[PDB]
């Protein structure tokens, strides 16, 4: 069946997706030795945007 | 529209799952402080690290460190010449249960072998030898557990999660075919 | 007896031929034998400000002492030193020490200020770090020589005199000594390890620093030592905290075994770092293994009395009294490092907390089995030490349930004279 | 002048950043030892997380049309293999654009002629200036400082003198042979010693480095041989082993030999198709075919087990083939065929020696795939340079062993063809060198690739100018085909028979350059060599006349 | 369809002809329903594909002989034929769909 979808909690992702995104591009121009934190967040933005479009699109 | 699979995992999907539980590492790099800071959401904390004191991340972050040397996966308890002997011996003495696996059975046993086979006791012969060895008795009785099967219940009490996803569009699509039997003659 | 060149956890040759010369927790060196020559590696534990590298040697070296700031290196005949700093701005030097008939070198040392070369016959040459010498001087032969940021530790022996440390402090111009040559309480010793005793006769394995700056010794009984009150002249004490012999025992499923060893790399605020050797050799091999942990656990168990209780399970009737004085230890260590030198990493009070609170509730484990056998007298002194005064009217509700009525009273007679003493 | 961690540095303070086309890497598609060299240059790009490109490049031509069409992200460059001989500033046509330059060109070279406008006058090309190839010289140095600064008739008429004699100092440079003074694939070796990269596996693209240059080229390798015979013995798991574990790859030198492929092929079928067996009984009459199994006799093999192949042998034959080699091998004159070599094992797979891996790599070079009939042949040897690449790593066994079945049908198309110029007999003797024209015969579409004439040109060389004295002379061939009458041509060099004074060795690259700027008669230089072109066939007669006349040698 | 394309119409699949009138105008409509949702998540525009796990994301990448340095969108690529990258996955997954890039 067609499971109660959570209307309260995924409006926190989506308003926290978009926060970061900003601050990867704002760290990453605003930098210019430590190339390994800046492809941690990339990665880890990357792979919880995985469950989302693979959560939408399965309803 | 996935339609692929759709109503399964497939075994890309189960390597996703298995690489959100913490280990233990021992680090390369101190970054601590003495008197740029890795942010993430999901972990947010462990900036603080010293060389060769053990902290706990989680995996898949121990997987981007261990392909520059930054990191050394450390063993779990169960990867042990010692330890795993007790869990073979366990299950020719009762041929009618599973023993214990700690539920990432086979998927820890191959994202480490890969990857980090140089901080265990001899992998050659020593832990891909009982591996196997405990792959191939614990499929035998999954294969005597299915000559008792039934229209209303059963019972599978410690099953690893890639035993399972092999084997459910076997059971859903056949004991779908027993209830229909049994509840149409009624 | 002889005499042989000392370096922190070295390693012989046995039928191999390449060994490591040091193990500290910077980094391992290790030489491999060219018939004619020798190819010196330098590999690190640390990544991040630190490269590796290796070099081709032409007279033989078998001394090195391998810190942060450079590489000191030695030669045991020919006395011949040579100074390799990690840094590419300053260049090396070399120097050659004078040697008499029949003289060795035995172990070097490589301060942050000063250079430290001392022989045999017990002279105890100081250059500066470029290679201008300061002082000569006679002292009792020396068989290990260490150092850490400003301090120097050292331990003397004669063929008449005994053991003796000797723990001074080289700052920028103050040379406060701290004990000069006091007697030191190590067993020296008296097979598949006889290729071992010819190379190291003293017995000594591993002598190091903490983290925070406390000497140990890690002796041939398998008993890591500790010093503690070390800035004050007549209170020092040396406080075993590690038996390797009942580890193992443990470990083993109580069971003597002759696998598993024990060799120590360094010290951290409470666990010990350990290359777990297994086999019949009880020095590792190449290539080095990871280096495990080991906790400390104060040595108050018995061997047979946990074995009349049947991996090792305890009761809590045994477990509860050490860890009454292990946290009584670790206090004295931390308690003292913060009010006269000071913290270095910023967290010290937290741990410092959290450590009194495992010291109250570990007692009370105790306190009330003493209640349980009808003892008023052995419960009554044990509530003189809870310096946290929130567990002491805890104690009382524990007292009333044991239906002790005169104890009841005398709890509260401690907490008032405590009270008075607080408004002065 | 320039060495190399100071260089490195340079290199990853203007490549680490977001987009990724920030440097780029060219590779000759030839030079086996350019191969080595920059698959271990993606591995040091790879720990340090560098996005790159690796385009190869094969003509002379094409490096300008790569290079003049793709110019917005060169926050570097840099060339291995090519840039060594002919100026790149007046060849690319490079001109000032902003100390701070916008682009660094790093060129990596293997040749004798230093190109003193490269070196000198650094100002956007980084050199590879340290005393290795440059070796200090200093009567080059100031010459060409005392010749840019541009009564008076008597100092200028010994101006003009001393422009006299000092042009006669760079006649005395710029005039003289390419060969190879080092390997490249040794030089960048003390480049990841420096860093503190060095693994197993960046040890084993240097045993098929300076192993290429061992066979048919000059031989350095005599005095690359103990610096790789050190960092063996460095990186060394135990003195005694286990018993033959499925890991645990361990390369360890042995007493190896040097016929072609011992362990994928017979005894017999190795001693044809070698060459210091050739050119010792001279196999390719009858008269020599009847002293090889004179050998066998005294060995004591059969010739039934001798054409067994080397897996199916008996226990006790390989055994003892170490001690029947030298019992035996003294009465022909075979003397200098036991060697020390090296053999890397994978485990429960089995042995490979250094040899025996680039014989596979030089015969996956070109097989097992008007105008712009040309250059749809230049993009089957592109294409099939990644089917090298890929098979140099240790994951994909099932290319290799494509590989080895390649080669064994490389040499014997040639031992065949090597055989039918040696009865008729058409070469001709001529007062200055040695002339042979090939024709006509089998097989003449294989020989477009210039890794296969240079393969029958050092059987033909080690065959003639052999032990037995007769002369010392060059060698010139000429091969030919439909599809308008190339005629590769190809200047070769003369050998000693190992028992090493005089290392020049090369002038075809002077005396012939001459020619072609004097009638200039349809002739394209389109090589990373200057001693090979093609010629049209109405070309070829008076063409030759004049390399007899104004001779250098 | 509207993957790296944006306005599809022709270019893809190629038949156009095995359609009814009526299937060839339902299609054509859809396509601008699709369109829709990808204009009010702001999780990724055009969330269609990609639907394999991410891993790995420094990839490498080679050139199966389509040349034209087309793209232009996160920097060019001067992209020659047979000539391999080591780029990150995240640039390229729209052009590995296109038959255009052979390698993961």
């Amino acid at each position: 069946e067609l499971l109660p979808y959570p209307h309260q909690l995924m409006k926190r992702l989506l308003n926290r997706i978009s926060m970061q995104s900003q601050l990867i591009e704002n760290i990453s121009m605003g930098f210019l030795e430590s190339k390994l934190p800046l492809l941690c967040m990339e990665t880890e933005l990357e792979r919880l945007k995985f469950v989302i479009r693979s959560y939408i699109r399965c309803r | 529209l996935p339609a692929h699979l759709q109503q399964t995992f497939s075994p890309e999907e189960i390597q996703f799952i298995v690489e959100n539980e913490p280990i233990k590492i021992f680090p390369r790099i101190t970054t601590r402080q003495k008197i740029w800071q890795l942010i993430t959401t999901d972990d947010k904390a462990l900036n603080n690290m010293v060389a060769m004191r053990s902290t706990e991340v989680v995996l898949w972050i121990a997987l981007l460190l261990k392909q520059q040397s930054k990191c050394s996966i450390v063993a779990p308890q169960w990867l042990t010449t010692k330890e795993l002997d007790r869990k073979i011996q366990y299950e020719k003495t009762h041929p009618d249960r599973f023993s214990e696996l700690p539920w990432n059975w086979l998927v820890l046993a191959r994202i480490l072998f890969n990857k980090a086979k140089d901080d265990f006791h001899d992998p050659i012969h020593e832990l891909r030898g009982k591996i196997q060895d405990l792959r191939e008795i614990r499929q035998i009785k999954v294969l005597k557990g299915l000559k008792y099967l039934n229209e209303s219940h059963l019972q599978l009490d410690n099953l690893s999660l890639l035993e399972i996803n092999e084997l459910r569009p076997f059971i859903t699509e056949i004991m779908d075919k027993l209830r229909e039997i049994h509840t149409a003659s009624l | 007896f002889r005499y042989m060149p000392f370096s922190p956890a070295g390693t012989p040759f046995g039928f191999t031929d390449r060994r490591y010369l040091t193990m500290n927790e910077v980094g391992y060196v290790s030489t491999v034998k060219n018939s004619e020559q020798y190819s010196i590696t330098v590999s690190f534990f640390d990544v991040g400000r630190f490269r590796e590298y290796h070099f081709e040697d032409l007279f033989g070296y078998d001394l090195c002492f391998l810190n942060e700031k450079g590489t000191l290196f030695g030669q045991s005949k020919t006395g011949q030193i040579q100074y390799r700093p990690h840094d590419s701005i300053h260049s090396n030097w070399t120097k050659i020490i004078p040697l008499q008939a029949g003289e060795r070198i035995t172990s070097v040392a490589a301060t942050p200020v000063r250079v430290i070369v001392g022989t045999s016959l017990g002279y105890f040459r100081s250059f500066n770090q470029f290679g201008v010498p300061f002082a000569v001087e006679k002292t009792s032969p020396i068989v290990a020589l260490t150092a850490q940021n400003y301090r120097v530790f050292s331990v003397h022996y004669s063929q008449f005199h005994g053991l003796s440390y000797s723990l001074s402090e080289l700052g920028t111009s103050s040379k406060r000594y701290y004990k000069r040559e006091c007697p030191l309480p190590m067993s020296l010793p008296n097979d598949a390890n006889l290729d071992y005793y010819n190379f190291n006769p003293m017995g000594i394995k591993s002598l190091f620093f903490s983290s925070y700056g406390d000497p140990c010794i890690f002796g041939s009984d398998n008993t890591l030592l500790l010093l503690s009150k070390w800035r004050s002249p007549e209170e020092s004490k040396w406080l075993p905290i590690l038996d390797s012999n009942m580890e193992i025992w443990k470990m083993s499923g109580g069971k003597e075994t002759t696998d598993i060893h024990v060799w120590p790399l360094a010290l951290a605020y409470d666990t010990l770092n350990c290359i777990l050797v297994k086999g019949k050799h009880i020095w590792p091999e190449f290539p080095l293994p990871l280096p495990s942990e080991m906790e400390i656990r104060m040595p108050v168990f018995v061997k047979s009395k946990l074995l009349e209780e049947n991996e090792i399970q305890i009761p809590v009737s045994m477990a509860a009294e050490e860890e009454y004085l292990r946290s009584k230890v670790l206090s004295e260590l931390l308690t003292d490092t913060l009010e006269n030198d000071g913290e270095m990493y910023g967290n010290e009070n937290e741990v410092l907390a959290a450590l009194n609170g495992a010291y109250d509730k570990a007692l009370l484990r105790l306190f009330a089995s003493a209640c349980s056998d009808q003892n008023v007298e052995k419960a009554l002194s044990l509530a003189h030490e809870l310096k946290q005064d929130r567990a002491l009217t805890a104690a009382v509700k524990i007292s009333e349930r044991a239906e002790l009525p005169s104890l009841v009273k005398k709890i509260n007679n401690i907490r008032e004279a405590r009270y008075e003493q607080q408004l002065k | 002048i320039s060495q190399f961690s100071e260089a490195y540095n340079k290199i990853l303070r203007n490549s680490s950043s977001h987009s990724s086309c920030q440097l780029v890497i060219f590779v000759s598609c030839l030079n086996i030892d350019a191969l080595c060299a920059t698959k271990m240059l993606s591995l040091l790009f790879k720990k340090q997380l560098v996005q790159s490109q690796i385009v190869p490049i094969f003509g002379y031509s094409e490096l300008r049309r790569h290079y003049s069409q793709l110019d917005d992200n060169i926050n570097s460059l840099l060339l291995v293999g090519f840039g060594g001989v002919i100026d790149l500033e007046a060849f690319l046509e490079i001109d000032p654009q902003e100390q701070s330059f916008r682009r660094d060109i790093y060129v990596l070279d293997a040749h004798r002629p230093w190109n003193l406008d490269n070196i000198f006058g650094s100002q956007i090309i980084q050199c590879f200036d340290d005393g290795t190839v440059d070796d200090t010289l200093g009567e080059q140095k100031e010459a060409y400082y005392k010749l840019l600064e541009l009564n008076d008739l008597s100092k200028r008429k010994q101006r003009k003198k001393q422009i006299h004699e000092y042009e006669g100092v760079l006649e005395e440079y710029y005039s003289q042979g390419t060969t190879v003074v080092n390997s490249i694939s040794a030089q960048i070796y003390s480049l990841l010693s420096a860093i503190g990269e060095t693994n197993l596996s960046n040890l084993w693209l240097n045993i098929l480095g300076t192993t290429s240059l061992d066979i048919a080229y000059a031989q350095v390798y005599n005095r690359l041989y103990p610096l790789l015979q050190d960092e063996v013995k460095r990186l060394t798991p135990s003195s005694r082993n286990s018993v033959k574990t499925p890991d645990t790859l361990t390369l360890n030198i042995q007493p190896d030999y040097y016929l072609f492929l011992l362990r994928h092929s017979s005894l017999y079928d190795s001693f044809y198709y070698s060459n210091y067996v050739n050119a010792k009984l001279s196999l390719w009459n009858e008269n020599g075919k009847k002293r090889l199994h004179k050998m066998f006799a005294r060995m004591g093999i059969p010739l039934s087990t001798a054409q067994e192949t080397w897996l199916y042998m008996d226990h006790s034959i390989k055994r003892e083939l170490g001690i029947i080699f030298d019992k035996n091998l003294d009465r022909y004159g075979l003397q200098d065929i036991i060697r020390d070599g090296f053999v890397r094992t994978l485990g429960y797979r089995g042995s490979i020696s250094a040899s025996e891996f680039v014989e596979a790599l030089t015969a996956l070079l070109e097989v097992g795939n008007s105008a712009q009939k040309l250059t749809n042949l230049r993009k089957r040897w592109v294409s099939n340079f990644w089917l090298s690449w890929d098979a140099l790593d240790d994951r994909k066994v099932e290319l290799l062993n494509r590989g080895i079945q390649l080669a064994q049908d490389l040499q014997r198309a040639i031992f065949n063809t090597g055989v039918a110029i040696l009865e008729k007999k058409l070469i001709k003797h001529l007062r200055i060198y040695r002339l042979c024209v090939l024709q006509d015969g089998p097989d003449l579409d294989l020989y477009r690739n210039p890794l296969t004439l240079l393969r029958l040109g050092n059987w033909l060389i080690e065959c003639c100018a052999e032990s037995e004295d007769k002369q010392l002379l060059p060698m010139v061939l000429a091969s030919i085909d439909e599809n308008t009458d190339t005629y590769l041509v190809a200047g070769l060099t003369p050998r000693y028979p190992r028992g090493t004074k005089k290392p020049i060795l090369n002038n075809f690259s002077m005396a012939f350059q001459q020619i072609t700027a004097e009638t200039d008669a349809k002739v394209r230089i389109d090589n990373f060599e200057s001693s090979i072109i093609e010629i049209r066939r109405e070309d070829l007669s008076p063409f030759l006349e004049k390399l007899t006349l104004s001779g250098l040698l | 369809n509207g993957l790296d394309l944006m306005s599809s119409i022709t270019f893809s699949q190629q038949d156009t002809n095995n359609l009814s009138h009526q299937e060839q105008e339902y299609l054509k409509e859809y396509c601008d329903l699709i369109t829709d949702l990808k204009s009010g998540d702001l999780v990724d525009i055009d969330l269609s594909g990609s639907l394999v796990p991410p891993s790995d994301v420094f990839i490498d990448v080679r050139v199966l002989k389509d040349a034209g340095e087309i793209q232009t969108e996160y920097g060019v690529f001067n992209l020659i034929k047979d000539s391999q990258f080591f780029v990150r996955q995240s640039d390229v997954e729209r052009l590995i769909q296109q038959g255009y890039l052979q390698k993961i």
